[PDB]
DNA sequence: CACACACTCTCCAATTCTCTAA
DNA sequence: TTAGAGAATTGGAGAGTGTGTTTTTTTTTTTTT
């Protein structure tokens, strides 16, 4: 076969014909192997050698191409492909075949073929403007998943035991068309009952979703339109009901009876052939992190300012409100669950609750957590239900027995659950979220269903004082109008008052009118990009875990006690035992911020601020300041130790002059790692050694 | 072509001589023929059935284990074969009325790691699989035939003893008559019948598992999976139990076109956890004999808690459990202790209900706001296979026998409340519905964890802190009120233990000194409750007699004072309430008297809800 | 199962082609 | 030039094969009570 100069030149033939004969398809399968050989990224680096490379580190069988690569490298390709989608996908998959096997020898024993996935198609369509003129071709559209079957096993390549004698008919190919009738058997002509040889037939997974339009994108008291579309092998569990995907197939044709007895015209059933699904949720997997994300994410996390980078990166577009996005970040982070000796589970989520004044930015700031979050479930008030929000026991739409469905806090189950006007809730629906805070589970008794799903989400609620505007003459207990069980449930509890003061006032002006500028159509520390921030957070909660050595436990128990004894005091908020994990898992939540394996005595200390300051912020006006002298001189605000490092300084120069008279800076950090105050850098950073004119140079090490 | 039957002729002698060959033990002590002496002994006592581990197997000849793993459909009917060879070899001569050999069953065990569910993928199928999980739903054992014979309606033709394919396969008969001329009429359509007479066949069950709880992704529900069991893995499962399973994934051999619905094939069941071995027995009589045993059982009660001494205690005589009883007019006394922890937030009742599911021989938790009336006595519907009305069993039916941990007693409504009285007291559910008629058992106890009527105790409201009915509330043998006591050092010591605990997580899970551990206690209890059904000796019954009338004094005097009733009423289930507590508490020693110091036990126990009362 | 419809195949004989006489 | 006797082709009768069928109750959930 020689090789084809010109395929561009159909010379009358279409597409489909023309690529299904033997010349133009050895030229289209030599162009993508080279495609897949030679393409390389801005960088210069090789993208398909990695992405190949991962595949095979996990046996993944299904290779992602972005058509805007390929229609950048390989034109051609990128003509023919949306025109005779099967065909060219079918060669694809052999090329890729061939260059993997290439890359890997011994990969045959892991699969035995290639999918070749194809991603950023720009043939985009809405479901309700799909027409005959897109038939076979392969389209892309968005819609909302509202029903998927189980995995079905799908004959591939039947075989057929012949009804009377020995012989195995061959192997026929399901279509997805129509059953395949065997016909006679070649041996002896006989066409009776055959029946199918499980053991010598080949078997693919099937899964039949349906799609619907968005419920945003339909207009108000309209109907829905829908879509089949049919996920093959590895596809399969690409979604679950609730789900909105983008998804490019083959949009498919095929004659149905009883369809045309339905409508009285020959109308033919259509189907999409699914050959991407892609969450729009999740943009951005684990799996997408290529060594240039990790690379960015890892020497990032080597900033050592990198915990108030991460804090002014949530909702930066908000003035102010600094314990806000501190509280945000760490439960947006989150901790470790535990269970020492299997019996005793206690959750790793923290729980957030936002209460105050109108006009505060705290609708905002759940809808920022929305945005930025994988798995994020926004409701609010009334328009949530007990059996909403937990689970719900429906009669199955076509088969009409009882079935159990997921509810927002288990479809939240490593997600974030934003519950928005949280006070303005039914009682009865406010106390169905108890177990779920709690034990992480929701248990269901109906109509003969008796089990415990998983619901191990995080709860981040607003809510509004009793009459609406915050009274500093009551305590939060005195003015919230929620209950012990539930306020006791939430780790980080937030006052946010809207106080006159006009240098505040001035700034926050300034800083809103600003932002309005910015965003038209067209705290110091500067933040992070919110696509790098979305990565450095998948990256730090999937690929990260920390573990606690110690956390030197008299420090906190001495403060869980006397924090006891105020809440009795005062009655502003109980304090029960939750705190004190709750101190465990803000450490461990800061440790994931900072990207540490081991939590230490950093974590500690910020876990600490968080739980006293936010217990202060719960006390009356006069009360605030005498519980602000109480915990800050008798406990934890470690808010930095210079004087020990600049008498060390001091001592180590005034040894070394008199040792010369009659490298310091190795010399002061081998006895500030002699004794426990290793935070060296704040030393770096502060005065006292700078009036005292010492310098510091990592290069050349002298002070 | 016969040589395929030469190969199965090998193959079935080199089973034969697995199963006459392997041995287990070394020559410094001694060896016995494992699968021989299992084959005799089952054999003999009728139960013609042995259990083969694929490791033996493997490591007496691999090349068999492969073809198991790979094709253990074909494979293991052979060793099926084999088996009965070695079993008439084993046992012959047999007694009269033994002389005609049976078939025996093969079933199968690994010590493989298993696979979940969800990596059941095509490439599998027909291949041996091991997956854990729930048993939710079984059927009722009915028939299916292992051998037929089939008879032509015009000449009478008979094919004899068709082999039937185990599983949902069925089996095509003859499209036309076989081996005899095409006369006149040559065949009406389906020329044959099945005989009546001459089918041989087994039992046979199906049963839902479904996926572990902890091996479900995250946001998806859990999947189900059709299990078929035949001969004697019948009715050895029941909806609640865990297992891991040794089976065939197959396709059922009589949406989409070329769809076929999956099952396994189950040839092996070990349940995860009917029997105590010997060991493990007279162990038990060990633990019972000691003379702390009542302490060690309390310490081993949730470990992990901090304090609450008496609560611990209450629910190890929960655990354990009175004795049922049934008198001479046919009257039932109830057995099972009712106990309803109720007061101050994060006080660890709802882990105390978590430690007590899984400690439990018998448990089920449930959310008071998650469930209902009929999920949690008994719910009736119609069948789609079937249009007939049907029972399903809830929470009550399924933890018959054990206990029913209600977290959030509270939120649960009313009218669903009012559900659980007669199963409470009477340990029964009269269900009338949709013309069916009938009353199940519902043999289990109530542990109920509720909070205050305005969260915490707020000791000023007194009774106003109770919404529960007189009704519900004497249906409870202990109401343990719970209060969270703010003290300076127990602070200090729950904090530093809540840190410890926090911090032990990654210290390998070492055994402990002066504990049991749950898996030994959950055995203990089970065995104590089959075992053991206690009764008061005479002096004690005296003292409670007494004891019992002095308090009912106190308690009517205190209404008197208050010139208000009590939330909790002081009556004869109170009384019965002591009387169960004192029986478990010997029920933990097996001894068949109830003693004066056990009596006295119950009533401080007792006198803490009678705190709780007055 | 069993009694009507729906469809194919085969054989039989009736019509038309070819060659001859009236 | 008509038409009639013998041979070959086409019409259709009928024998044979295969397919399809015979309001009710309990429970949930949201909204309205
Ligand atoms: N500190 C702030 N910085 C920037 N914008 C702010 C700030 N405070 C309030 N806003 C703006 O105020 C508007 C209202 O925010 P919103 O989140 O709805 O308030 P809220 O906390 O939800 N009050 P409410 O809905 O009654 O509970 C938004 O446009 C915010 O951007
Ligand atoms: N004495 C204790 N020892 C150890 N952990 C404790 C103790 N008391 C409370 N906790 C912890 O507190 C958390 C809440 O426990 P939980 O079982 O929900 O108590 P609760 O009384 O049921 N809370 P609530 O449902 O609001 O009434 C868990 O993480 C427990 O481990
Ligand atoms: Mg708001
Ligand atoms: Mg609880
Ligand atoms: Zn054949
Ligand atoms: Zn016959």
């Amino acid at each position: 076969i020689e090789s084809i100069e010109n395929l561009e030149d159909l010379k009358g033939h279409s597409v489909r014909e023309w690529v299904s004969m033997a010349g133009p398809r050895l030229e289209i399968h030599h162009r993508f192997k080279n495609f897949l050989r030679t393409h390389v990224d801005s960088h210069g680096h090789n993208v398909f050698k990695e992405r190949i490379s991962d595949m095979c580190k996990e046996n993944r069988e299904s290779l992602v191409v972005n058509y805007e690569d390929l229609a950048a490298r390989e034109h051609v390709l990128a003509y023919f492909l949306p025109e005779a989608p099967a065909e060219l996908l079918q060669i694809f998959d052999e090329a890729a075949l061939e260059v993997v096997l290439a890359m890997y020898p011994k990969y045959d024993r892991i699969t035995n073929h290639i999918h070749v996935r194809i991603s950023h198609l720009p043939l985009v369509e809405e479901l309700r403007s799909l027409r005959q003129l897109h038939l076979n071709q392969l389209i892309r559209t968005s819609g909302v998943v509202t029903s998927c079957t189980g995995v079905l096993p799908q004959l591939s390549m039947v075989k057929y035991n012949c009804n009377k004698c020995n012989f195995v008919l061959g192997p026929f190919c399901q279509s997805q068309n129509q059953e395949v009738k065997p016909g006679s058997c070649p041996e002896c002509q006989s066409a009776g009952p055959f029946e199918v040889n499980m053991e010598e037939t080949i078997y693919q997974n099937y899964q039949r979703i349906r799609i619907q339009e968005s419920p945003g994108k339909v207009a108000a008291g309209r109907l829905p339109r829908s879509k089949d579309a049919i996920l093959l092998a590895d596809l399969v569990d690409s979604c679950k009901p609730g789900d909105e995907i983008e998804l490019t197939g083959i949009y498919h044709n095929n004659y149905d009876g009883s369809l045309n007895t339905a409508n009285g015209f020959p109308v033919f059933a259509t189907v999409i052939l699914a050959n991407h699904v892609a969450k729009k949720d999740n943009k951005v997997a684990v799996g997408e992190l290529t060594d240039e994300d990790v690379k960015m994410i890892t020497s990032l996390s080597k900033d050592q300012q990198i915990g108030e980078k991460i804090f002014a990166s949530i909702a930066p577009s908000i003035y102010g409100h600094e314990d806000i996005k501190r509280g945000l970040a760490l439960a947006l982070f989150g901790g470790e669950p535990k269970n020492p000796g299997g019996k005793h589970k206690v959750r790793g989520d923290i729980n957030v609750l936002l209460c105050g004044d109108p006009g505060t930015a705290k609708s905002q700031f759940l809808k920022y957590i929305e945005k930025v979050s994988s798995r994020a479930i926004f409701t609010t008030g009334q328009g949530a239900s007990a059996v909403g929000l937990t689970a719900y026991v429906q009669r199955h739409p076509v088969s009409r027995e009882w079935t159990l469905e997921a509810g927002a806090l288990v479809l939240a189950d490593r997600g974030v659950c934003l519950i928005d006007e949280f006070d303005k809730m039914n009682d009865q629906d406010r106390t169905s979220i108890h177990e779920a805070m709690e034990q992480q589970s929701i248990s269901i008794s109906k109509a003969g269903i008796v089990t415990s799903l998983q619901a191990r989400c995080t709860v981040i609620a607003a809510a509004n004082p009793i009459g609406g505007r915050y009274d500093p003459s009551l305590t939060f207990s005195e003015n919230v109008d929620l209950t012990e069980p539930i306020i006791s449930r939430f780790d980080i509890l937030c006052v946010v008052r809207d106080t006159v003061d006009p240098v505040q006032d001035e700034m926050l002006a300034r800083f809103v009118v600003g932002s309005h500028v910015r965003h038209h159509p067209s705290y110091g520390v500067e933040p992070l990009p919110q696509e790098v921030l979305k990565k450095y957070i998948i990256y730090a909660k999937e690929r990260v875990h920390p573990k606690l050595n110690q956390m030197d436990q008299d420090k906190v128990a001495k403060m869980y006690s006397d924090l006891r004894k105020e809440s009795m005091a005062t009655g502003s908020i109980p304090i029960t035992v939750r705190h004190i994990e709750s101190m465990i898992r803000m450490a461990e939540a800061h440790a994931r911020i900072h990207l540490r394996d081991y939590v230490i005595e950093d974590d500690v200390n910020m876990a600490i601020r968080v739980m006293l300051e936010s217990f202060i912020d719960t006390q009356k006006f006069s009360v605030m300041r005498s519980m602000r002298k109480t915990f800050a001189r008798y406990l934890s605000f470690r808010r930095d130790n210079n004087e020990l490092l600049l008498f060390i300084l001091k001592q180590l120069v005034a040894e070394q002059v008199t040792y010369q008279r009659n490298v310091p800076e190795k010399d002061l950090v081998d006895k500030a790692r002699q004794i426990n105050i290793h935070n060296l850098s704040a030393f770096y950073d502060s005065e006292l050694f700078r009036m005292n004119k010492f310098s510091h140079d990592l290069k050349r090490k002298m002070i | 072509a016969d040589e395929g039957q030469a190969r199965k002729s090998q193959l079935q002698r080199r089973f034969k001589e697995f199963l006459r060959q392997y041995r287990v033990g070394t020559d410094r002590t001694g060896f016995t023929f494992k699968y021989r002496d299992e084959l005799k002994r089952h054999y003999n006592l009728g139960e013609y059935w042995i259990e083969v581990e694929m490791e033996d197997l493997a490591s007496f000849d691999e090349d068999l284990a492969d073809y198991l793993y790979k094709q253990p459909a074909e494979h293991l009917q052979l060793l099926e074969e084999a088996a009965k060879e070695v079993a008439d070899e084993v046992t012959r001569p047999r007694p009269s009325g033994e002389e005609v050999l049976q078939d025996i069953q093969v079933m199968l065990k690994s010590d493989a790691s298993p696979s979940s569910i969800r990596s059941l993928k095509s490439d599998m199928m027909s291949h041996l699989v091991k997956i854990p999980g729930i048993i939710i739903a079984a059927s009722a054992v009915r028939a299916k035939a292992t051998r037929i014979s089939i008879q032509c309606r015009s000449c009478r033709n008979t094919l004899t003893n068709i082999a039937m394919r185990p599983g949902l396969e069925g089996y095509a008969l003859p499209r036309k008559c076989n081996t005899d001329q095409a006369g006149r009429p040559k065949c009406p359509l389906d020329p044959y019948f099945i005989m009546p007479d001459k089918c041989k066949c087994v039992d046979f069950q199906t049963l839902k598992l479904q996926e572990l709880p902890d091996a479900v992704p995250h946001g998806e529900m859990p999947r189900h999976m059709q299990l078929y069991c035949d001969r004697y893995l019948c009715d050895k499962v029941v909806p609640g139990n865990r297992v891991t399973i040794m089976g065939i994934y197959s396709i059922k051999k009589f949406v989409g076109v070329g769809i076929r619905s999956s099952y396994i094939r189950v040839l092996g069941i070990q349940v995860d956890t009917g029997a105590v071995s010997p060991q493990e027995e007279e162990e038990f009589r060990r633990l019972a004999a000691l003379p702390n045993v009542y302490e060690v059982i309390s310490k081993s009660i949730a470990p992990s808690i901090f304090g609450g001494t008496d609560m611990k205690k209450a629910i190890a005589c929960l655990l354990f459990g009175g004795s049922r009883k049934r008198l001479p007019d046919g009257l039932t006394r109830r057995g099972d202790i009712n106990l309803l922890m109720l007061g101050d937030p994060g006080t660890a009742k709802s882990q105390l209900l978590k430690f007590v599911e899984k400690c439990s021989p018998i448990g089920v938790y449930t959310s008071g706001k998650g469930s209902s009336a009929a999920g949690l006595t008994a719910s009736v519907m119609r069948d789609p296979s079937s249009r007939n009305f049907i029972m399903e069993g809830g929470a009550m039916v399924l933890a018959d026998g054990g206990v029913v941990c209600i977290d959030e007693f509270d939120k649960m409504r009313e009218d669903d409340r009012v559900a659980i009285h007669e199963a409470m007291e009477q340990q029964t559910i009269s269900i009338a519905k949709a013309g069916i008629t009938t009353t199940l058992n519902s043999r289990c106890s109530v542990l109920a964890a509720a909070n205050s009527v305005f969260g915490r105790w707020d000791e000023t409201k007194g009774e106003d802190n109770i919404d529960f009915m007189p009704t519900i509330l004497s249906r409870f043998d202990m109401i343990f009120i719970v209060k969270d006591e703010h003290n300076e050092e127990r602070d200090v010591m729950l904090a530093k233990h809540v840190i410890t605990l926090h911090v032990s997580a990654l210290t390998q899970t070492q055994a402990v000194e002066g504990e049991i551990d749950l898996a030994k206690l959950k055995k203990f209890i089970a065995y104590c409750r089959v075992k053991c059904g206690p009764r008061l000796s005479a002096e004690a019954a005296e003292k409670l007699k007494n004891r019992y009338i002095i308090m009912r004094s106190g308690a009517r005097q205190h209404e008197r004072d208050s010139d208000r009733r009590s939330s909790i009423p002081i009556t004869v289930r109170q009384l019965e309430a002591i009387v169960r507590i004192a029986e478990a508490l010997s029920k933990m020693k097996l001894q068949p008297f109830a003693t004066e110091a056990d009596v006295e036990e119950a009533l401080r126990l007792f006198q803490v809800s009678t705190l709780d009362a007055a």
